[PDB]
């Protein structure tokens, strides 16, 4: 289990890959060409890491193991002009010459599961070549339903395949408030029902709370996709800190397993990250441990459209970059229970998990971020999820009633009934949710 | 029977033994390369013992560390004295169980089981006087908790006689990692109560404290606190194996320490005659961490290492009787288990270490019992377990059999 | 039972003296205003202390704890371009509601029940990052209208948030006023909310400010920042027994404990020597004064900053701090001096009060003429003929009832009948309070006990 | 009053001698002050049973006085006198 298969679906996706691995190559100083980058290091791999995603070679050459599959030629060709097709194979990549559709009806159909035993075998003989697996992520968003389609169908491809590691996905959520895309919501709920069945842990990060954090911590006037790229890759760098940079308190990804997924069907925590600030803030303020762990309870860093006040706790995980000892932290949790911010239950309330890392937090060039020897990385599992689930199902429900569309849906792959089913599973969620929640 | 074998597991096992090695050189004279360096006899007496005579007058520690990381083995080895280690005497596996006593016996630790037992079992055809096992774990951490168990369970399987004393480190109520760690860790001593002989209560939040107290330490670390329990044990090893007025065996301790057999755990305490017993019976310098005033004594023991007098440490049994004789039981009625080291403790003229049985070790059962009950209740944490194998019967026999330990230490009231 | 104090700066003049405040406290403490500490952490050993006004985040930097407060965004922005990393950024409260549209007591309340959740989540802040805390000190400011009435507002919200600690305010009275009755109006319903929650209060009457200024400085234009800087010389003073703690006096508790006798009376009159840390500070050696000359001048009426019209002044509690090389025989002879010219009351038999404080080993050393400077706090109902002044402004121009369009938006009062029966009760509040001053300064008001029993 | 003398420990950091404690000159001179109450007074009040007892040691006993068990218990006096004040 040292081993971790990412692959990036949807063009959303694709381009969150391309800067978890430019922040991955950031954090070991890794060059195009590299050879390790060079090899006289110890500890920017070998040893692990990379050891968990960079595949090593016969040369010694580090190959990201990653598999793009879109549909879209533009953003097939965007990715391989770069330097990332170089540091990858040629072979690993998949081109797609027709999008499927807008954006769930063929994303998800056997159109794109022609493909799904040509990528099933191409992650066998990438499993060969390496040895030992620890998990399967996933990088694809839910705006975007060919995205959430083929990354479902993935899911359940490699559930049926091995289904004895836990798979993760990371999921992008929509602004809720204003939705470019008009079946943006259906491709959403169709896919929370896929997710439920396959997926064993999931992630929960919002478009409109990210471009909150930039304009308000980052302090930038024009937010851009490429920023949210950038925080997103400094957030997947941070839950695999230890696993590509030994710590004190080295954590495990089934440590992960056995605290964010608390319940019989409850896979859902939320991140965020602390602190996160300007460049030049950061070189003119300096905060203490306890004001950065109040700040991942703030809404701005949940990383998404919802107050965590009204939100009820449960079991939880933080971790932390560069010198952190126990008491600072402890402390800082020490008073937090004393706050009583977040209303805590009578199940969980002692599962604020710990777990410290050597390697401190990078600040890309492209986008600033809090320039500190320690970084908070909180993965929480707070109760106001489930307000997001019910905001998105009011406005699902209320244009379900008219729908405007249902011509083309149960014409090309797709029918009234999985809608209706889709809804009655998302309804069955958010009712157990709150009942494993309001219990206290 | 003076030859003791020392295994370590957990995530914080590993740098325990790591320091109970390194606490034990620095007592009886040794480099890390093997070089004899000792005066005269008695630590080449140790020497044999503990570690082991290789060619070229080399000495390697007879210790079996075991633990789901490499980088553990890495660290146990860049320590000072960490170089030199038989192939064989430490195998690791891969790659973890993820905090879950179940997983962690059933699959994390099934798979390796036969190699470490093989590997216990060659050690204990080449030492002859083997008589106790001491192992080094941490209940908090779930891997660890079910690999020690695990281990602890095949020995007792294999060698009953043998003795089996463990210094798991307990967990803390404040703590609040993870829900399901006082959870392995009730689930890994249901089963410790069958599988072990002695056990010495060790929390995290009461090293914290002694630290804070004593150190003024800002900021408690794993290692100083391994250091401390590394003293400790060099210490209550030494009582055995270092001469004196008295040495006190595992057997004698066995056989004075605990009126019933179904009764295994030990409150334990460090120093630092008359401040010492203040130390001892005060509720700041314990690791386990119970009130004396709050638990009712039903057995004491107090051992001392350096120029110690035995008639002022019978004056102090008889104040301390006399003075606390409400928590002192009457159906001893006067409890009294003192053992005297002639030789001086490393760096200081004098050492004691203080052993007791209150009524606290029941509380904190009640309490983590508790915890199960109220985080169970909502099937929190059920699906995974499910999967696994474990059932809710076994949790509530489990659970059943904890109320019944409790009963007996009530029996035998507060 | 000493604690920290947190500074509340209010308005654009209340943000100016707490600008200044910091600025002397920075220049005597050796920070700067760049917020690292001009001295070496190397050098731990500090006499005085800190802790209770600047926060230690890092070793060489000590952000002051405070929080200003202003609907006119520009002084806070000049205050933070001046001040480069002195000041917490996360500590400025603007609420983006734009210029203060008029000034009225009714506009400055409704800013101050708009946004006190933001403040009020500020202070909670503030709050939770120390751990010893005694009370706070607003400047209210009460010649503009929105100033006081955003400090009645966090007037009103301390009271029954934080019970438990003591209160101290300092209200800056004008001259001359332009809009008199505007004017007088504020300043009357922010004393409502400093008699009804208000602990200690302490006035500054600007025509002894102006006066002072212009004898003492040589320019003979006055400007708002070096007058405010007088303000801020007589909270460094009074702050001193605090800061560098003394032998008799070191919490603000025990400094209020012998100046406030009783709720009611809470209105003090400061008075202080020729300064020395202000701009114009060169014509100081030429007077040649000993302690007894400073105490002198501190009861002379000409060194106050209020309006005296000492006609047979009533004092209560009169108390000095003398900074500086004092000698004690010298204070003895001042004190026999001054018991044989000051009026006491015949019913209570409590004397002046002296306390010696130290000099900072870091402030320019001044010569032996003006090395030691003094400053007195005096309970006198002197305040109440200042009180009377917008009291009769009230009274001759409430009859007709002018500038009612401008009190009865923004607050929850929108009608015209439930604005004057406020005023009204404001009014006689106010007469309640200067009638009991009056009879303090009696006889009767310690033979009322005797009389009932 | 073991909890007491936790207590006393625990007051260094609101006792207004941090300045002189973060210096390691001042660290074990403060702590050369001895955590000692003389019972006075069979259930008496908390005030009236506490007692502050200092020892010395060279080479400043040499030099020093204070309250000797043989002296004149002038520092237990004036203390005393100070404290019921
Ligand atoms: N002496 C003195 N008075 C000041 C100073 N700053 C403001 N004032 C008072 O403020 C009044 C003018 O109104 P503003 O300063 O605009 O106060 P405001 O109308 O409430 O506006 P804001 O304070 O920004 O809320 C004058 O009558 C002064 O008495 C100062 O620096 N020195």
């Amino acid at each position: 289990m040292r081993e971790v298969i990412s692959i990036n679906v949807g063009q959303a996706g694709c381009q969150i890959g391309n800067a978890c691995w430019e922040l991955y190559s950031l954090e070991h100083g890794i060059k195009p060409d590299g050879h390790l980058e060079d090899g006289l290091s110890k500890p920017k791999g070998g040893e692990e890491g990379f050891s968990t995603f960079f595949h090593e070679t016969g040369y010694g050459k580090f190959v990201p193991r990653a598999i793009y599959v879109d549909l879209e030629p533009n953003v097939i060709d965007e990715v391989r002009n770069g330097p990332y097709k170089d540091l990858f194979h040629p072979e690993q990549l998949i081109s797609g010459k027709e999008d499927a559709a807008n954006n769930y009806a063929r994303g998800h159909y056997t159109v794109g599961r022609e493909i799904l035993g040509d990528v099933l075998d191409r992650i066998r003989k990438l499993a060969d070549q390496c040895d030992g697996l620890q998990g399967f992520l996933f990088t694809h968003s839910l705006g975007g339903g060919t995205g959430s389609g083929l990354g479902s169908l993935l899911l359940e491809e490699l559930s049926a395949e091995y289904g004895k590691k836990s798979k993760l996905e990371f999921a992008v959520y929509p602004a809720p408030q204003v939705s470019t895309s008009v079946v943006e919501p259906y491709n959403t709920v169709l896919t929370t029902h896929t997710t439920l069945e396959h997926a064993d842990c999931t992630f929960m990060v919002d478009n409109e709370a990210i471009y909150d954090m930039c304009k308000r911590n980052l302090d930038i006037p024009r937010p851009s996709f490429a920023n949210l790229n950038n925080l997103i890759a400094q957030v997947v760098s941070s839950v695999t800190a230890s696993l590509r940079f030994d710590g004190s308190l080295n954590v495990d990804l089934n440590e992960f397993q056995t605290n964010l997924v608390p319940y019989p069907r409850i896979h859902f925590p939320l991140v965020s990250y602390s602190p996160v600030l300007s460049k030049s803030k950061a070189f003119h303020e300096s905060n203490s441990v306890s004001e950065i762990t109040n700040a991942c309870f703030e809404p701005g860093n949940q990383m998404v459209k919802c107050d965590p006040r009204d939100g009820k706790y449960m079991a939880t995980c933080l971790l932390y970059r560069g010198d952190v000892v126990t008491r600072d932290v402890q402390r800082a949790v020490e008073q937090v229970k004393n706050k009583k911010t977040v209303q805590l239950v009578d199940w969980c309330p002692t599962g604020f998990k710990i777990g410290i890392c050597y390697e401190p937090p990078t600040a890309t060039p492209n986008s600033q971020l809090a320039t500190v020897d320690r970084a908070v990385c909180m993965l929480s599992n707070t109760t106001s999820i489930a307000e997001a689930w019910k905001r998105i199902d009011r406005k699902f429900d209320l244009m379900y009633a008219k729908r405007a569309f249902v011509h083309w849906y149960v014409g090309e792959g797709m029918e009234e009934g999985e809608f209706t089913e889709a809804r009655e599973d998302l309804a069955a969620l958010e009712r157990d949710y709150i009942e494993v929640g309001a219990d206290s | 029977m003076r030859e003791i074998i020392h295994i370590s597991t957990g995530q914080c096992g590993n740098q325990i033994g790591a320091a109970f090695w390194e606490t034990i050189c620095g007592e009886h004279g040794l480099d890390f390369n093997g070089t004899y360096h000792g005066h005269d006899d008695i630590q080449k007496e140790r020497l044999n013992v503990y570690f082991n005579e290789a060619s070229s007058g080399k000495w390697v520690p007879r210790s079996i560390n075991v633990d789901l990381e490499p980088g553990t083995i890495d660290a146990v080895r860049n320590s000072a004295i960490g170089n030199l280690f038989r192939p064989d005497n430490y195998i690791f596996g891969q790659s973890s169980a993820g905090n879950v006593w179940a997983k962690g016996h059933y699959t994390e630790g099934a798979e390796l089981v036969d190699s470490v037992m093989d590997v216990i079992r060659r050690e204990a055809e080449g030492c002859d006087s083997l008589q106790g096992f001491q192992i080094t774990h941490s209940l908090g951490g779930g891997t660890g908790s079910g690999m020690g168990t695990l281990l602890i369970s095949k020995i007792r399987e294999e060698f009953p006689d043998r003795m089996m004393a463990t210094f798991s480190v307990l967990p803390s109520p404040k703590t609040s990692d993870t829900v399901v760690e006082p959870y392995n860790a009730t689930l890994s001593v249901h089963q410790l109560v069958e599988h072990s002989d002695e056990t010495f209560c060790i929390d995290n939040e009461a090293l914290y404290d002694i630290c804070q107290r004593t150190l003024k330490l800002n900021q408690p670390s794993y290692g100083d606190l391994n250091n401390l329990v590394s003293s400790v044990m060099s210490g209550v090893t030494t009582s055995l194996r270092y001469p004196g007025q008295l040495n006190s065996d595992l057997r004698k301790l066995a056989v004075n320490l605990v009126p019933f057999p179904r009764l295994h755990f030990f409150m334990v305490g460090y120093a630092p005659v008359p401040e010492l017993t203040q130390q001892m019976f005060d509720a700041k310098n314990m690791m386990a961490a119970a009130d004396p005033r709050n638990g009712r004594y039903l057995t004491v023991a107090a051992f001392f290492r350096g120029k110690v007098s035995v008639k002022e440490v019978e004056d102090e049994m008889h104040k301390v009787q006399s003075k606390n004789s409400d928590y002192f039981v009457e159906w001893i009625p006067n409890n009294v288990q003192t053992a005297v080291c002639s030789v001086a403790p490393q760096g200081l003229d004098m050492a004691a270490t203080f052993i007791a049985n209150s009524t606290s070790i029941q509380e904190l059962f009640k309490r983590v019992g508790d915890q199960f009950s109220a985080m169970f209740k909502r099937k929190a944490f059920l699906h995974w377990y499910t999967s696994e194998g474990m059932d809710e019967l076994e949790f509530s026999e489990a659970e059943s059999n904890m109320n019944d330990l409790v009963s007996e230490y009530q029996q035998y009231q507060e | 039972m000493g604690g920290e104090i947190i500074t509340l700066q209010a308005g654009q003049c209340g943000n100016h003296v707490g600008k200044f405040l910091w600025s002397q406290l920075a220049k005597e403490h050796a920070i700067g205003t760049d917020g690292l500490s001009q001295l070496p952490d190397s050098s731990t050993e500090r006499d005085d202390d800190t802790k209770p006004f600047f926060r230690e985040n890092s070793r060489n930097k000590f952000t002051p704890r405070a929080i200003m407060m202003d609907s006119e965004p520009s002084v806070i922005a000049d205050v933070e371009n001046t001040f480069r990393g002195f000041f917490d950024p996360r500590n400025t409260w603007v609420a983006s509601d734009g210029a203060s549209a008029g000034n009225s007591w009714a506009n400055g309340y409704d800013i101050g029940t708009r946004n006190q959740d933001d403040i009020l989540n500020k202070i909670d802040k503030e709050i939770d990052s120390t751990d010893n805390f005694e009370g706070f000190q607003l400047l209210h400011s009460v010649a503009g209208g929105t100033g006081s009435g955003l400090g009645s507002n966090l007037l009103e919200a301390l009271c029954d948030r934080y019970p438990k600690k003591i209160l101290t305010t300092y209200s800056v009275f004008p001259a001359r006023s332009s809009e008199v009755v505007v004017q007088s109006y504020n300043t009357i319903l922010a004393l409502r909310r400093l008699i009804e929650d208000s602990d200690a209060t302490v006035v500054f009457d600007n025509a002894s400010l102006l006066n002072i200024s212009g004898k003492v400085f040589r320019n003979p234009n006055i400007d708002l920042q070096h007058t405010n800087q007088l303000i801020s010389t007589i909270i460094s003073s009074v702050t001193n027994s605090i800061r560098f703690p003394s032998y008799m006096y070191s919490s603000m508790s025990s400094i209020y404990s012998t100046l406030i006798p009783s709720p009611e009376l809470h209105f003090l009159s400061p008075s202080f020597t020729p300064f020395t840390s202000d701009y114009i500070h060169d014509d100081i050696a030429h007077k040649g004064h000993s302690s007894y000359d400073v105490m002198l001048d501190l009861l002379d009426p000409s060194n106050s900053l209020v309006s005296t019209a000492m006609n047979n002044p009533t004092y209560f509690n009169v108390y000095n701090t003398i900074i500086g090389n004092v000698e004690p025989r010298q204070i003895s002879r001042a004190m026999t001096k001054l018991q044989q010219r000051i009026k006491f009351p015949s019913w209570s038999s409590s004397a002046m009060h002296v306390n010696i404080g130290r000099r900072s080993p870091y402030l320019p050393l001044q010569p032996n003429e003006n090395e030691v400077s003094g400053m007195m706090l005096s309970n006198m109902s002197t305040v109440v003929n200042v009180f009377e002044n917008a009291c009769n402004t009230f009274d001759k121009v409430f009859a007709k009832g002018a500038f009612l369009n401008n009190y009865n938006v923004g607050d929850l009062f929108q009608s015209m009948q439930n604005v004057q029966d406020e005023f009204a009760e404001s009014r006689e509040v106010v007469q309640s309070l200067m009638e009991d001053y009056v009879a303090a300064e009696q006889d009767s008001y310690l033979d009322d006990v005797l009389v009932d029993d | 009053n073991y909890k007491l003398t936790r207590v006393l420990q625990e007051a260094v950091q609101l006792s207004s001698l941090r300045h002189l404690m973060n210096s390691p000159r001042n660290s074990s001179v403060i702590n050369g002050l001895d955590a000692r109450v003389l019972d006075l007074g069979h259930g008496s009040v908390g005030w009236d049973v506490f007692t502050l007892d200092y020892i010395l040691y060279p080479p400043l006993s040499l030099v020093l006085n204070v309250n000797r068990p043989f002296g004149r218990k002038e520092y237990l006096r004036i203390f005393n006198f100070l404290w019921r004040f």
